[PDB]
C-alpha cells in the first residue's frame, strides 16, 4: 500500500487531485473551475493584506485606501490585484456558467444548484467590497442596490433601514459591510468544497455530452499540468490589468470621496453587473424592475427543468448553438445598454433585449431542443 | 527501544543516503541564502556583488 | 526614573535594575539602555536624531 | 467517488502508446495545426458569428441615432 | 516570480514610508534641573534626558 | 447645458505602455502647483518627503517645506504654536473648511487636486484642454461673469477664471514659461500626484511580459510533453469473428 | 562528440538532489542577470528619471 | 435504504453525530470537545456582531468599544459574551487537555498533535483580540508578548519590527491584529474538522483505557442529549459571568485608554496565561525565560514519548494519580505566582514550582509508570 | 443618556441649554457657538491634556466616564478618596 | 470511520433492557445516590486532596510572609 491512498487526509487529496478519473477529452472550458479556486485564494490573500491597513470609518475609509497606494510598501499592486482579481473572478464565473449551459452540465442538479448559490454569494461579496473605499460610486452604488429591498411589499422599508442601521447608507452601513465582506469568502470556500463533493459523485461531463467511463485518464499528470497552464494564462490577464491598465474597469467618480448630498449625473455599475442593471430599468415599475432583476439571475435554477433535448450537450445541435450564441450576444447588448443613459434608442432596445433574454431561455431554446428531437426521429 | 536500528544493515543504509542528505542540505542552504538575500554569504560570491556602495 | 538598588532606573515588569549611565546591573535584561545619536550646538538646546 | 477498476466494462480494444521521451511535443505544429483551426472555424462560424454581427449592427445604429437625436435644426 | 510576489507581500508588513519619517526633537536644557530625569515623547516611545 | 465636447489625445512622454514620466517636467509642474494652484487648491495626500525620490534632493525638499509655516500640536501650556516646516507635513491647505473655499470663490468649491487626473475622464488630456481651451462665449450664451466660459467643462460655465496666461515662476534650468508649456508641466506633475507608482508599475510590466514570454512557451512545452502519450495513441478494435 | 544536453543530464539532471541544486544556483544567477538586463532595457527607453540628478547633487 | 445513510452530505453528519459508535461509559470529561465547538461558534457569532461596529484605528479603537457598550442596542451583552466566552474557551481547553493527560488519550498521536496546534492557534487568537480595545493592558500586554520574539539570536529584532510595522506597537500593529484575529478562528474551524477526522479513525477512548468495541452505543440519542445538557451548563457559567460579574476576570487598567509613555506598576496577564508568565520570569536570563515559556506549552507534544505504563489510563494507577494532581496543584500555584509582584517569597517559590512542573512531566510521572509496572509484575 | 435614568426629556433639554457648545460651520466657514441640544457630549473643561496639567500644577485630572471600572474597589475607592482626606503623619512632608 | 456490524466478535452475552416509558428516570435518587458519591469521594480523596492542601499551605504562608516583609522595625 501507498501512503497517498489510505492516510485519512491524503486520501481526500488523492481522490480529488491525483487518482480522480477524468474525461480524456475535456477542453479549455473546463479550466475555469480551478481558475475560480485560484481567484478565491487570490482575493483571500490580497484582501487580508489590505485588511491589515484599511480602516472602516467614514472619516478615514478613503484616506486608508490612499495610504495603501502611496505609503504602504507595494500596497498599490496588492490593491490593484484585488480590484482586478474581482473582475477576473466574474470573467471566470461567466465562462464557467456558459460552459454549463452549452454542455448540459446542469443535469448534475445538486452541483449546479450549489453553483447558483456560489454565484449569488460572490455577487453579494463583490458589492459589499466595492462600497469599502467610500468613493462616489461606492456610496450611490450602495444606495441603489440596498434600496432594491424597499420594493418588497409591507416589510420592505423596515428591511432596508435594518441593513443600513439608520435612515440612509452611513457609519453603521460601512463597518457592517467590512465585517460581512471579510466573513463571506470563507463561507464561499466551504460551499465550494460542497460543490466539489457533489461533482465527485459523477465526475466531469465532457464536450460530447456522452458518458466517458470507457476513456478516463488520471487527473495527475494531465489536468495538473493543464490547470498550471490555465493559471499562468490567468496571471497574464490579471497582470496586464494591474501593470498596464489599472483604472480601465474602474469608474473615475470613485476617485472622488463619497458625497451623500450629490449624485453623479451618469451612475453606472462595474461591467459584470450591466446586463442585470439593463433588465431592472427596462420596467417602468418599481417592484416590476427588481423582480425582473432577481429573476434574471435566479432563472439558472430553472434551466434544468427546461431541458427538452434527448442529447445532453449542444455539440450535435446546430439550432441550439445558434440560439445560445444569440443569448451571449443579447447579454453583450444588455451590458452595452447598462453602461449608457436612459434616453431615446437605448430605452426601447433595452426593453427588446430584456424580452429576448427571457424569450431565449423560457421559450426558444426548449422549442429548438424539441424540433431537433423531431428532426432526428427521436 | 531504539536499539532496533543498530546493526550492519542500518549503517549501510546510512552510508547510501548520506551524499543525498548532504546534497539536500546544499539545496536548503543555497535556497535560504537566495530567498533572504543573505548579506554574509552573498557579499562573498564573486559575481552577485550588486550592492557595491 | 530614580528607582531600584542602583539609583538610576527600575523596570517594575520583571525586575531590571539600571544605574545612572542606564547600564544593566540586576534582573533579566541583556543590555544597557539605548544611547541615541545626539550633538550639542548650544548648552541651552540639544537636537536628538 | 469513482475509481479505476470500477468504472465500466470494455472488451476487445487495443491501445498503443509511446513514451513522451520517444516523441515530439509539437509534431507538425504549423503544417497540420493551421489546417485544423481553419477546418474548426468553418465548422462553427455560421452558428457563432451571426448573433455578434447583429449586436454590432444594433450597436452602430444605436450610437449613431442617439448622437444625432441630441441636436436641433429649427426653433 | 514567486520570490518577487512573496517579498512584496512580506515588505507590505514592514514599516511604511508613513512611519519611517525623521521626527527629530527640540529639548530646552536649562528647564531640566540638577538631579532630575525628564521624560519626553519621541518616535512614539519615551526619551529620558 | 446638455451638449458636450470630449478632449483630444496629446502625446505625453508617459502615454505609451513602457513610457515613464519626464521627471524634469514633474519638477517644473510642482513649481506651477506652489506658485499658482495652492492658493485655491488643496493637495491633501502629497507631503514633502514624496518629492525626494522624484524631482528634488533631500536637502532641496527640506528647504521647500521650510518656506511655509505649519501648526504643531502643543507644549506644556496647551497651546498650539506655529512651526518652520519639516518633511513629514502635508501640502499646506488654502482653507480650513469646504465652506471657506465656497466663500472665497463666490459659491463654487475648488476640488482637491491629489487625484484629479484619475477623477476625470480623459485624465491629463481633459485638464490640459481645460487650461489651454479658455475662449469667448458664442452668441446666444450669456453668463453671470462670476462664472466663465470653457467648452471642455460640462455645462460650459466654469467658476474658475483662467489661471494660466499669467507668465509666472522661478525656473532654475530656465525654460520659457508659455501658457502651453506651463499647462504641459502641471499636467505631468498632476499625473504623478495621482499615481506615484506609474514608473515602478511599468518597469514591473516589462519584467512581467519578458517572464511570460519565457514561461508561457515553456509550460506549454511541459503540457505538450505529458499529453504526447495521449495525442499520439492508436486504437484498434479486435472483436471475435 | 557526445551532446551538451547529454552531459547536462548525466552530471546534473539524473539525481533529483542535483536537479534541485541546479535550479537554485540557476535562480540566484538568473535573478542577477535578468534584473540587470531588464533595468538597462527600461533605462534605455526612458532617460528623464534620475539620469538628471548630476544637476542637483554634489553641490551639497 | 435511508436518505441519512447515503446522501453525500448527510453521510458525513451521520458518521459524526448520529450512527457514530461511542463508548457506553464516557464521562462528563468527554463533554469538553462539543463545548469547545460551542465556544468557537459563540466567539464567531458575537465577534462578527462586534466587527460590525468596532473600528481598528488608535484614535477610535477605545471609543468604538465604548460605543458598543452604551449606544449599540444590546452591544454590552455581545461584548461581555465575547470577553467571557474567551475565558470559557480556555476553561474548556484546560479540562479537555487534562482529560487527555489523565486518560492516555494522547496515544491517538495525530488527534493529540493537532490539538496542540489548536491550543497554540487559540492562544494567538485570544492574545491579538485582547489588544483590540486599546486599553493600557492591551498595549503593554502587546508590548511584552511581541518582545518575546526579540530573544531569538541574530534575527530577533528584525522579526519583531516586521510584526510591529514600525519601531513599537503602533497604528500598523493594531489594524494587523484585527485582520489576523478575524481570519484565525476560521483556520481554527478547519483544523478542528481535521482533528475530528483523525479521531473517527479510532473513535473515543474511555475512563478505563480499555477497548470498548464490545460495548458501543450510537451517539444519538445518548451523547446528543448528554451534549445538550453540557451546553446548558456552559450557558449557565457564561451568563453568570456576563449578567452578574462582567469585570471579575478583566483588568481595571484596560478601562483606562492605552498610554505608550507609561506602564502600569503591576502588569499581569488574564488568568489563563499566568502559569506560563510565572515560568518565563523564573529565569534570570532573557533567552532562557522565553525558551522556558515556549517549552511549557510545547512539552505536550513530548507527552506521548514519555508514556511508560502498560495501562493507557490513570484509573488503575494510584501513584500516577497522586503525581497528576500534584501537577494540577503546581499549575494552580504557578497561576497564583503569575498574578503577584516579583518580590521576596514569590520569586523562589515561583522558581521551585517551575522546576517541579518540568520535573513531574519529564522525570516523575514516567518513573511512576515504571514502578507501577514492576509492582504488577509486568 | 440622562433621559431614561434621572431626568425627563424636557429637563435634560433644559440642562443642555445651560451650556454653549460650538457647532460646525455655515456658508462663511466660520465655527459659531450654539445654545446646546441633547446629542452633545458633556462639555470638556480643557482643549488638551497639557492644558489640564497647566491649570493643576503638572498633574492631569483623569476622565471620569470609566473611573469606577478603572480602579480596584470601584465606588468604595472613590468614596474613601473623597471622605478620607486627613492631616499628614510626622516624618512626612509634601510639596503642598 | 467505525460502523456497527464491523467492530468486534462477541459470543454468549445476553442483554436485558426496558423501555424508558416503562421505568423511572430518577430510581432511588437520594437513597442510592448519596451512598454512591460518598463511596466515590472515599475512593479518590487520598489521591486528589493532598496536592491542593499543599498548595493552600504554600499560599497562606507565602501571602503572610510577603505582607510581613513589607514592614520595618529599627533604623
Ligand atoms: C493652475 C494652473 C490650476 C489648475 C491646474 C487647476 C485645476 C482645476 C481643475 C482640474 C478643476 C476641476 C474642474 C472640474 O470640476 O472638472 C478646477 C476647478 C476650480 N478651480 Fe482650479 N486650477 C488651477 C488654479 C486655480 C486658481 C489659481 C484658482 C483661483 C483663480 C482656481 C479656482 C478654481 C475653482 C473656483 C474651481 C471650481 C469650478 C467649478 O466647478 O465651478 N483654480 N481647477
Ligand atoms: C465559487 C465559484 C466556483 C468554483 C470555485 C467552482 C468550482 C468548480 C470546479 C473546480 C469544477 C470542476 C472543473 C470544471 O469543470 O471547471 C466545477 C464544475 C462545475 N461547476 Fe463550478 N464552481 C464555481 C461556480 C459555479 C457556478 C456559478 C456554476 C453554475 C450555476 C457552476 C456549476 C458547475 C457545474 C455544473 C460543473 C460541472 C461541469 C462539468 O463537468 O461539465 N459552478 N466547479
Ligand atoms: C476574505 C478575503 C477578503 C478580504 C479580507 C477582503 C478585504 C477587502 C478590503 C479591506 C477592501 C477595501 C480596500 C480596497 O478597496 O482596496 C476590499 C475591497 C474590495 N473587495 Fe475584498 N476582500 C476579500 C475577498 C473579496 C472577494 C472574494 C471579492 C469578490 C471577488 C472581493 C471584492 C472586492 C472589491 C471589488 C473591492 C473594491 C476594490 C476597489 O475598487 O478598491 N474581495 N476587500
Ligand atoms: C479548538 C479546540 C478543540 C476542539 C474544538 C476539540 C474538539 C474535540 C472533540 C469534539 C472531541 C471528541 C469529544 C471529546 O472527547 O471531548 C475531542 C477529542 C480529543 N481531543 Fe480535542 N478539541 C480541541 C482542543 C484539543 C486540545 C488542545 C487537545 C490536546 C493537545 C485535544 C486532544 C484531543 C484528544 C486526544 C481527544 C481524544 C479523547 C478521547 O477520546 O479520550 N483537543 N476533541
Ligand atoms: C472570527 C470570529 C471573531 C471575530 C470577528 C472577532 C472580533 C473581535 C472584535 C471586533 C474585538 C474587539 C471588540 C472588543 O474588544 O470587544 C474582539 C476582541 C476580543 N476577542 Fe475576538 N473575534 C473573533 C473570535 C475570537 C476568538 C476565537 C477568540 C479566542 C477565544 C477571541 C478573543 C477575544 C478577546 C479576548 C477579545 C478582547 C475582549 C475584550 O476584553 O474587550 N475572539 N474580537
Ligand atoms: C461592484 C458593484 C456590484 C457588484 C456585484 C453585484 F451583484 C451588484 C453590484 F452592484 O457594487 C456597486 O456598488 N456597484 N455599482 C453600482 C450599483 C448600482 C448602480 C450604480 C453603480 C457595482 O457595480
Ligand atoms: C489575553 C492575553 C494573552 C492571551 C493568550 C496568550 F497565549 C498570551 C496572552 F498574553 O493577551 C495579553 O495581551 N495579555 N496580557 C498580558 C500579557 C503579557 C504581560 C502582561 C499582560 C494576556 O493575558
Amino acid at each position: 500500500t501507498n501512503i497517498r491512498k489510505s492516510h485519512p487526509l491524503m486520501k481526500i487529496v488523492n481522490n480529488a487531485f491525483i487518482d480522480l478519473p477524468a474525461p480524456s477529452n475535456i477542453s479549455s472550458w473546463w479550466n475555469f473551475g480551478s481558475l475560480l479556486g485560484i481567484c478565491l485564494i487570490l482575493q483571500i490573500l490580497t484582501g487580508l493584506f489590505l485588511a491589515m491597513h484599511y480602516t472602516s470609518d467614514t472619516t478615514t475609509a478613503f484616506s486608508s485606501v490612499t495610504h495603501i497606494c502611496r505609503d504602504v510598501n507595494y500596497g498599490w499592486i496588492i490593491r490593484y490585484m484585488h480590484a482586478n482579481g474581482a473582475s477576473m473572478f466574474f470573467i471566470c464565473l461567466y465562462m464557467h456558467v456558459g460552459r454549463g449551459l452549452y454542455y448540459g452540465s446542469y443535469t448534475f442538479l445538486e452541483t449546479w444548484n450549489i453553483g447558483v448559490i456560489l454565484l449569488l454569494t460572490v455577487m453579494a461579496t463583490a458589492f459589499m467590497g466595492y462600497v469599502l473605499p467610500w468613493g462616489q460610486m461606492s456610496f450611490w452604488g450602495a444606495t441603489v442596490i440596498t434600496n432594491l429591498l424597499s420594493a418588497i411589499p409591507y416589510i420592505g422599508t423596515n428591511l432596508v433601514e435594518w441593513i443600513w442601521g439608520g435612515f440612509s447608507v452611513d457609519k453603521a452601513t460601512l463597518t457592517r459591510f467590512f465585517a460581512f465582506h471579510f466573513i463571506l469568502p470563507f463561507i464561499i470556500m466551504a460551499i465550494a468544497m460542497v460543490h466539489l463533493l457533489f461533482l465527485h459523485e459523477t465526475g466531469s461531463n465532457n464536450p460530447t455530452g456522452i458518458s466517458s467511463d470507457v476513456d478516463k485518464i488520471p487527473f495527475h499528470p494531465y489536468y495538473t499540468i493543464k490547470d498550471i497552464l490555465g493559471a499562468l494564462l490567468l496571471i497574464l490577464a490579471l497582470m496586464l490589468l494591474v501593470l498596464f491598465a489599472p483604472d480601465l474597469l474602474g469608474d473615475p467618480d470613485n476617485y472622488t470621496p463619497a458625497n451623500p448630498l450629490n449624485t453623479p449625473p451618469h451612475i453606472k455599475p462595474e461591467w459584470y453587473f450591466l446586463f442585470a442593471y439593463a433588465i431592472l430599468r427596462s420596467i417602468p415599475n418599481k417592484l416590476g424592475g427588481v423582480l425582473a432583476l432577481a429573476f434574471s439571475i435566479l432563472i439558472l435554477a430553472l434551466i434544468p427543468l427546461l431541458h427538452t433535448s434527448k442529447q445532453r450537450s449542444m455539440m450535435f445541435r446546430p439550432l441550439s448553438q445558434c440560439l445560445f450564441w444569440a443569448l451571449v450576444a443579447d447579454l453583450l447588448t444588455l451590458t452595452w445598454i447598462g453602461g449608457q443613459p436612459v434616453e431615446h434608442p437605448y430605452i426601447t432596445i433595452g426593453q427588446l433585449a430584456s424580452v429576448l433574454y427571457f424569450l431565449l431561455i423560457l421559450v426558444l431554446m426548449p422549442t429548438a431542443g424539441t424540433i431537433e428531437n423531431k428532426l432526428l426521429k427521436w | 527501544m531504539l536499539t532496533r536500528f543498530l546493526g550492519p544493515r542500518y549503517r549501510q543504509l546510512a552510508r547510501n543516503w548520506v551524499p543525498t542528505a548532504s546534497l539536500w542540505g546544499a539545496v536548503g542552504a543555497v535556497g535560504l541564502v537566495w530567498a533572504t538575500d543573505w548579506r554574509l554569504i552573498l557579499d562573498w560570491v564573486p559575481y552577485i556583488n550588486g550592492k557595491f556602495k | 526614573a530614580n528607582a531600584g538598588d542602583f539609583g538610576g532606573y527600575y523596570c517594575p515588569c520583571h525586575g531590571s535594575h539600571y544605574d545612572a549611565s542606564g547600564r544593566i546591573r540586576k534582573g533579566p535584561a541583556p543590555l544597557n539602555l539605548e544611547v541615541p545619536s545626539y550633538e550639542f550646538t548650544s548648552d541651552d538646546m540639544v537636537i536628538v536624531g | 467517488g469513482r475509481q479505476f477498476g470500477h468504472l465500466t466494462r470494455v472488451r476487445h480494444v487495443i491501445t498503443y502508446s509511446l513514451s513522451p521521451f520517444e516523441q515530439r511535443a509539437f509534431p507538425h505544429y504549423f503544417s497540420k495545426g493551421i489546417p485544423n483551426v481553419l477546418r474548426r472555424t468553418r465548422a462553427c462560424i455560421l452558428r457563432v458569428a451571426p448573433p455578434f454581427v447583429a449586436f454590432y449592427l444594433v450597436y452602430t445604429w444605436g450610437t449613431q441615432e442617439f448622437e444625432k437625436s441630441k441636436r436641433k435644426n429649427p426653433a | 516570480a514567486a520570490k518577487n510576489v512573496v517579498s512584496q507581500f512580506v515588505s507590505s508588513m514592514s514599516a511604511s514610508a508613513d512611519v519611517l519619517a525623521m521626527s527629530k526633537i527640540e529639548i530646552k536644557l536649562s528647564d531640566i534641573p540638577e538631579g532630575k530625569n525628564m521624560a519626553f515623547k519621541w518616535r512614539g516611545k519615551p526619551l529620558f534626558v | 447645458s446638455d451638449l458636450e465636447l470630449h478632449p483630444p489625445s496629446y502625446p505625453w512622454s508617459h502615454r505609451g505602455l513602457l513610457s515613464s514620466l519626464d521627471h524634469t517636467s514633474i519638477r517644473r509642474g510642482f513649481q506651477v502647483y506652489k506658485q499658482v494652484c495652492s492658493s485655491c487648491h488643496s493637495m491633501d495626500y502629497v507631503a514633502y518627503r514624496h518629492l525626494v525620490g522624484v524631482c528634488y534632493t533631500e536637502d532641496e525638499a527640506k528647504a521647500l517645506a521650510e518656506e511655509v509655516e505649519v501648526q504643531d500640536g502643543p507644549n506644556e501650556d496647551g497651546e498650539m504654536f506655529m512651526r518652520p516646516g519639516k518633511l513629514s507635513d502635508y501640502f499646506p491647505k488654502p482653507y480650513p473648511n469646504p465652506e471657506a473655499a465656497r466663500a472665497a470663490n463666490n459659491g463654487a468649491l475648488p476640488p482637491d487636486l491629489s487625484y484629479i487626473v484619475r477623477a476625470r475622464h480623459g485624465g491629463e488630456d481633459y485638464v490640459f484642454s481645460l487650461l489651454t481651451g479658455y475662449c469667448e462665449p458664442p452668441t446666444g450664451v450669456s453668463l453671470r461673469e462670476g462664472l466663465y466660459f470653457n467648452p471642455y467643462f460640462p455645462g460650459q460655465a466654469i467658476g474658475m477664471a483662467p489661471p494660466i496666461y499669467n507668465e509666472v515662476l522661478e525656473f532654475d534650468d530656465g525654460t520659457p514659461a508659455t501658457m502651453s508649456q506651463v499647462a504641459k508641466d502641471v499636467c505631468t506633475f498632476l499625473r504623478w500626484a495621482a499615481e506615484p507608482e506609474h514608473d515602478h508599475r511599468k518597469r514591473m510590466g516589462l519584467k512581467m511580459l519578458l517572464m511570460m514570454g519565457l514561461l508561457l512557451p515553456l509550460v506549454y512545452a511541459m503540457k505538450r510533453h505529458k499529453w504526447s502519450v495521449l495525442k499520439s495513441r492508436k486504437l484498434a478494435y479486435r472483436p471475435p469473428k | 562528440a557526445p551532446t551538451l544536453t547529454a552531459r547536462l543530464y548525466s552530471l546534473l539532471f539524473r539525481r533529483t538532489s542535483t536537479f534541485a541544486l541546479t535550479i537554485v544556483v540557476g535562480a540566484l544567477f538568473f535573478e542577477r542577470a535578468f534584473d540587470q538586463g531588464a533595468d538597462a532595457i527600461y533605462e534605455h527607453i526612458n532617460e528623464g528619471k534620475l539620469w538628471k540628478h548630476i544637476k542637483h547633487k554634489y553641490e551639497n
